């Protein structure tokens, strides 16, 4: 999946 | 629980080695215990707690949409089996924040830079939740309830750069666009809350300028995505 | 254990899917529960084995670095009772991986392909065991006592391309160099190794050779920084 | 610590 920015550590 | 026969101040120190040393299931861990003592959190404690959550559900978030991905081209019970299992340790971490949010971070916290940040929490673990929910109407009237509670608040008592209302209000956007299906509203969001912040920049030393432009480039991000 | 009632082939099946959702603790307790079901492992088996378990050992191998290293520098109990849970639980990781080749891997493991991956394997996790130990003389021994069957089986059973034998001689030349101090008898083993590998080159096929030279590579990259 | 070359995942 195209994931979109979301705040915090980009962890996934 | 088990952290209750270790201090306040040595749970949050440990919280600190956990993260130098990637161990972020200890790292939530720690960070449980410290809310349990019953204490108000600071900010940096605050940000030790969701830095602690977002790593572990986001471990789980990526297993997860690589086995739903599997199991959409494989349509025996075995990849149901292991996308269920990892979805029921997902709902678990989502359940526990949210535990510790209700119970009592929320009740307890009155200023807008608190209250907001546990208010964004409480729509991002919804959030998480409704990414795997098939329930699912109910769930995302929570995350949106959460976010927009959070949002009247921030709008009030914050000013237009503040990085924690920035965060908030991209992540309602990602909320809007593919939660809520909702994209023109996560585009003008997004927008509306780029150019206010744009506008408000000229207020800020450079310290608080690099905080503010870091998370104005991710909705910048997003809508060059979106148009 | 936890995996009893679950079918041998699922439990195979479900590490591979852990594999790919990087879910390494899964991964390793699915294979546990595999070799559990008291038949030899397959190739490909013994290969999603060592892998889980190597991902678990080496996310634990690398919070202990970080976490002796503050504690080393910091030279209250915090640093010290921290380290000492993730060297804890790093321990008993190597014991369980010792015990599943102990009871029975080793001994049903007939062929040299089988028993001189399963003894690589049981060097391996007594150097785990020797990188955290200050008992550390017996640690030492039962990795070098390994490492020797496994050695003195791969050059009688395997050709000296091998990737299993070059994998091994790897291994135990790391051995030498840092935990048995013996410099020299590293650098002499990986030098022996990569020629006589190189040696026998000319009778492998294009896919076989890019088996070995790999391994040759992590040969050569540590005799570079050796000499 | 300067980790050396092993066989497998370089996992640490
Ligand atoms: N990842 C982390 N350890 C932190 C994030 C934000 C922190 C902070 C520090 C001082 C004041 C307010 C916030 S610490
Ligand atoms: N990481 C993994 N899943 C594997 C490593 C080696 C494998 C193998 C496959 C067929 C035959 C012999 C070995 S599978
Ligand atoms: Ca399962
Ligand atoms: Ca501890
Ligand atoms: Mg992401
Ligand atoms: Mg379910
Ligand atoms: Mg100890
Ligand atoms: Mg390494």
């Amino acid at each position: 999946k195209l994931m979109f920015k979301t705040e915090g550590p980009d962890s996934d | 629980g088990a952290m209750g026969s270790m201090e306040r101040a040595s749970l949050i120190q440990k919280a600190k080695l956990a993260e130098q040393a990637e161990r972020y299931e200890d790292m939530a861990a720690f960070m449980k215990g410290a809310v349990e003592k019953g204490e108000e959190l600071s900010c940096e404690e605050r940000n030790l707690l969701s830095v602690a959550y977002k790593n572990v559900v986001g471990g789980q978030r990526a297993a997860w949409r690589v086995l739903s991905s599997i199991e959409q081209k494989s349509n025996g019970p075995e990849v149901r089996e292991y996308r269920e299992k990892v979805e029921t340790e997902l709902q678990g971490v989502c359940d526990t924040v949210l535990g510790l949010l209700d119970s009592h971070l929320i009740k307890e916290a009155g200023d807008a830079e608190s209250r907001v940040f546990y208010l964004k929490m409480k729509g991002d673990y919804y959030r998480y939740l409704a990414e795997v929910a098939t329930d699912k109407k109910r769930i995302i009237d929570s995350a949106r309830s959460a976010y927009q509670e959070a949002m009247d608040i921030s709008k009030k008592e914050m000013p237009p750069t503040n990085p924690i209302r920035l965060g908030l209000a991209l992540n309602f956007s990602v909320f809007h666009y593919e939660i809520a299906n909702s994209p023109e509203e996560a585009i003008s969001l997004a927008k509306t809350t780029f150019d206010e912040a744009m506008a408000d920049l000229h207020t800020l030393s450079e310290d608080s300028y690099k905080d503010s432009t870091l998370i104005m480039q991710l909705l910048r991000d997003n809508l060059t995505l979106w148009t």
